[PDB]
């Protein structure tokens, strides 16, 4: 089964890098499971926004 | 593993350089944000509406490509209703192309002027990209050679 | 300064004579397409120098800029100067012009700038064989 | 929503002082 | 190091390892152009 | 542009091809003339390829 | 923290859980027990190891208090032992279990403005605070800790007393039911220290499976899910098919003699006992806690059950954390994190002008 | 309002079915909508109205064909429309008749002469 | 106020003589469809692909009827 978690998991990234969402490999494995956990994914939309904001007040 | 996937989305998004106490706090940023929206439509059109705006500017074939990953990933769902939203966060050759002069039978065509016109931009793109480059190395640099003596320096600042 | 500049320039007009004398019909099929091949090489070249030239209407260009700008064309121009030059001396028609430009593909392999030119000749001038 | 606005009820009242847009 | 390349790529029995470190040392020197380009042009 | 180079190359050799097309069928009536407009179509440069067999099919009718 | 430091402390029917708040989890984790001759008083582990010629007394067994006395002896230890502060320099937020009594509240209230004499102080209900952990203020969150257990159903928030399922089985009967079918099997499975023996059993290698018909004819097929422990102590015991049957007495509640619903059933009639634009909500942002959701794999059994009973529109979403051991002390710390909270806290200037009855009107 | 979105509800009132279920046709709508968006001829409204009028008197309406002439003067009377070229390019190519060679008739200009 | 209700009656105007030229040429539109339409012609878009893009919606509405 983990070829085939694999490979859904790898045509995933390029519908993600040419809709320009900054989320690499490793957010988008993050994300995913997170995802199949069963959480909605509009607030979810909210806290990567939210911490990347946090995250520019540093730099 | 709920509580510990938000744990390494926390480290993921922070920045390698305290690196201690400041996971302890985004951590409550991912919470404090997480629930606002939880205080308070198909999947598959939400990216034909934006393939259309891709269309509308150029950039045809890459339109047909996402669409084309979108009809391979039904044989999940919730995943890309999230890429979608995030679509404009992001940060900002070939030869067989157009090139009517390749091809085993190519058709008849005869003067386009709009394939030629959006090869003169292509180049006029470089050279505007390597002035603006010749720009923002001139600056960076004199704004250093002139200022008062010890701004622009870290050691002056101890 | 213009003495080390001069061989992009030596290396277009042994160019644009071997496309123009391998496109007459005794030269058979895959000669014609080699010489086919470089023309789409030989638009990159103009396009770089018209764009040098609307820059050196605004005065923001320097022989040193223009030294700087030139260095691709030095080698692209080069590799078709060489295949141009290779299929001149030995004479070579249809398959045996086939040959060697398989062999120039074996001569650039790791480059990966000079490769794809190469390779890019020779599949549009496998077309006809 | 405005051409859903445009389906409302109209006045049909008119005067002779009033010629252009009298509802 | 410009000498050194300008022979080297022109002797053909240097190889394919040399040839790409005859690249490698090319790539090196346009930047070097590129540092006196803006080194002329805030004069 | 340089003075249009780019603008006037695309009908150079459409140009240099519909003038070896008018003066090779210079004489020639007839199943003849269909013949030498046949007689350009060994060309392989898909340019000059197409130009001529578009001109065969119109001709050839 | 730009203010002093806060504090979070939960007297639960196990242990009480105490903390600053911000901080990881609760930082301190202590036994409900005062110890009194039968050292003339000690708290927590003291007492439980002098337990031998000493008296111990629970001041929270079954999530009730039992004693007034031993909750402010037990909230003292926890300030002055536990953690070596100074309570009357510390503002405290206090839980709650379901539909607590207001005379029991008035009488804590008065306990931390008087013998504490703090800044601030605050309480609420402890599934809504976990609630306010498991990122979701919506859905219901079955907490079952050591003495009580709820379903406690939450809408924008404020919870709707009505459809709390309120369940009375707990690890102390988990425990006592698995001593029991040890010792029906054979095993030594009845003193004290057999009893700790059996929980810790409990606690570590007892199983959870999705159903009882096929883990029951696996088991009963071959002995895979029995592991053998040796422990220090030398005593070696396997059993595999108790393993599989003690988290299953969730599900078939006849197994240890009990006459409620399931954890499952439970779930469906609180949201039978729901509204219906919240309905379709509370099923799609449900959230486990308790900790009894420390078995691996019941979580996974929980949301096939959720999504079994109830109807096809909507689905079942649990958010299954692998930190509801500590979810109501993280859930305070999320609480009393927020500076808009600050104003949630009632102080000591307003109760001591009106009663600590004052409280159910400011701490909603 | 946005086209993309726009062109949804176009997909629901010919074919009567909610966005959920009609995404097929749509997809098809975003391919011919999309790369074909921009004006590829001259615009005039006169053109178009000369040609609805000899419409409706090849049919033997000849009343009709005088009475569009009534009703095209009110659209510049008001003044709300700005592109009244394009609706009536539309309205005259969904006519039908309720009861052959087009390259020797009127047509409009290239838009291929001028440098686009 | 006045001019936010003016410009109603202007556009109820002409959102009924558009009807008239609808129905005078037999097009198959109604009041609802139109009002799609010609919103879609106001931001620019060629009636050459929209009328095609009808005429296969109305073509495929048929086969499933």
């Amino acid at each position: 089964n983990l070829n085939a978690v694999r490979e859904t998991m790898d045509v995933l990234l390029e519908i993600s890098r040419i809709l320009n969402t900054g989320l690499d490999m490793e957010t988008l494995s993050i994300c995913v499971r997170l995802c199949e956990q069963g959480i909605n994914p509009e607030a979810l939309s909210s806290v990567i926004k939210e911490l990347r904001k946090a995250t520019e007040a540093l730099k | 593993s709920i509580t510990q996937l938000f744990d390494d989305l926390c480290e993921a998004l922070l920045p390698a350089a305290n690196r201690k106490r400041a996971k302890r706090s985004l951590k409550k940023v991912a919470y404090n944000a997480l629930f606002t929206n939880l205080f308070q439509l198909p999947a598959r059109n939400k990216i034909l509406m934006l393939s259309f705006d891709l269309r509308v500017g150029g950039l045809g074939p890459k339109a047909d490509r996402l669409e084309e990953l979108v009809e391979e990933l039904e044989a999940v769902g919730s995943v890309l209703d999230l890429l979608v939203q995030l679509a404009g966060s992001g940060p900002p050759r070939d030869y067989f192309l157009n090139n009517k002069h390749v091809g085993r039978n190519v058709p008849y065509s005869g003067y386009d002027c709009d394939d030629l016109s959006v090869f003169e931009m292509d180049v006029q793109s470089l050279i505007s990209r390597e002035e603006c480059l010749c720009h923002s190395m001139i600056q960076e640099t004199l704004q250093v050679m002139e200022a008062a003596p010890g701004t622009g320096l870290p050691t002056v600042g101890l | 300064l213009v003495h080390r500049i001069l061989p992009v320039a030596a290396s277009y007009s042994a160019v644009t004579r071997f496309i123009e004398e391998k496109s007459s019909f005794e030269y058979g099929q895959v000669n014609h397409a080699l010489a086919a091949a470089m023309r789409t090489l030989v638009k990159e070249h103009l396009i770089l120098v018209s764009q040098l030239e609307q820059l050196h209407r605004q005065g923001l260009l320097s022989l040193q800029k223009l030294w700087f700008y030139i260095q691709p064309a030095m080698r692209t121009m080069d590799i078709l100067a060489s295949l141009a030059t290779s299929v001149d001396k030995g004479e070579c028609l249809g398959g045996s012009t086939l040959s060697l430009l398989h062999d120039r593909s074996f001569s650039y392999t790791g480059d990966s700038q000079a490769q794809e030119l190469c390779l890019y000749l020779t599949k549009a001038a496998s077309a006809p064989y | 929503l405005w051409e859903a606005a445009l389906t409302y009820e109209a006045s049909k009242r008119r005067c002779w002082e009033r010629v252009g847009c009298p509802p | 190091i410009r000498r050194y390349t300008d022979q080297r790529s022109l002797d053909r029995s240097f190889g394919l390892v040399g040839q790409s470190f005859c690249a490698a040392l090319h790539q090196e020197l346009r930047e070097y152009y590129r540092l006196l380009s803006v080194l002329h042009s805030q004069l | 542009l340089r003075r249009l180079l780019v603008w006037t190359y695309d009908p150079k050799i459409r140009l240099k091809t519909l003038a070896a097309l008018v003066d090779h069928c210079q004489g020639r009536k007839g199943g003849e003339l269909a013949s030498a407009v046949h007689a350009y179509t060994k060309t392989g440069d898909p340019y000059m390829r197409s130009l001529v067999q578009h001109i065969l099919s119109l001709v050839s009718h | 923290d730009d203010d002093i430091a806060a504090l979070v402390v939960d007297n639960g029917s196990g242990m009480c859980k105490a903390g600053f708040a911000g901080d990881d989890a609760p930082r301190a984790v202590f036994p409900s027990i005062v110890g009194r001759p039968r050292k003339d008083s000690y708290v927590g582990d003291e007492a439980q190891s002098k337990r031998g010629i000493l008296t111990l007394k629970y001041p929270i067994e079954h999530g009730i208090v039992t004693n007034w006395d031993d909750m402010e002896k037990i909230w003292h230890h926890t300030f002055y032992n536990e953690l070596r502060v100074a309570p009357e320099e510390h503002p405290v937020l206090l839980t709650e279990a379901p539909l607590n009594p207001k005379a029991n509240r008035e009488k804590m209230t008065q306990i931390m403005f008087e013998t504490f004499n703090t800044p601030a102080m605050y309480v609420a209900i402890q599934a809504v605070l976990s609630l306010y952990a498991s990122g979701r203020t919506t859905g219901i969150v079955m907490d079952s800790g050591d003495g009580v257990t709820h379903t406690v159903p939450i809408y924008e928030g404020y919870a709707l007393p009505h459809a709390i399922l309120r369940l009375d089985l707990a690890g102390r009967d988990l425990t006592d039911y698995l001593m029991k079918i040890l010792t029906e099997r054979g095993y030594s499975f009845t003193t004290t220290a057999e009893r700790e023996i059996v929980r810790d059993i409990k606690e570590k290698l007892c199983y959870v499976a999705l159903d009882f018909e096929q883990e029951m004819a696996t088991a009963a097929s071959s002995s895979s899910l029995e592991k053998s422990y040796e422990l220090p102590d030398g005593q070696v015991i396997t059993i595999g098919n108790e393993r599989f049957r003690c988290p299953e007495a969730l599900f078939q509640p006849s197994f240890l003699g009990m006459e409620s619903c399931g954890i499952h059933e439970t779930t469906f009639n609180s949201i039978m006992k729901c509204d219906v634009d919240i309905r379709k909500d509370l099923y799609a942002n449900t959230v486990l806690s308790g900790g009894t959701t420390m078995y691996p794999g019941i979580a996974d059994r929980m949301q096939k059950e959720i999504t079994a009973l109830a109807p096809s529109t909507m689905k079942i979403k649990i958010i299954a954390p692998p930190e509801r051991k500590y979810s109501v002390w993280i859930g305070g710390s999320i609480l009393a994190s927020l500076s808009t909270f600050q104003q949630m806290w009632i102080s000591k200037q307003e109760y001591d002008e009106s009663g600590p009855s004052i409280v159910h009107r400011k701490c909603f | 309002k946005s086209p993309n979105v726009l062109l949804q509800n176009l997909c629901c009132r010919i074919l009567g079915r909610s966005e959920a279920d009609v995404a097929q046709q749509f997809q098809y709508a975003v391919r011919v909508i999309g790369s074909n968006f921009a004006p590829t001829v001259e615009r005039d409204e006169f053109l178009v109205a000369e040609k609805i009028k000899k419409e409706l008197i090849r049919q033997r309406r000849e009343a009709d064909a005088a009475l569009f002439s009534e009703l095209h003067r009110k659209l510049h009377s008001q003044g709300v429309l700005k592109n009244k070229w394009s609706i009536l390019y539309l309205l005259l190519s969904l006519s039908e008749d309720p009861r052959s060679y087009a390259t020797l008739f009127a047509q409009a200009l290239p838009r291929d002469a001028h440098s686009t």
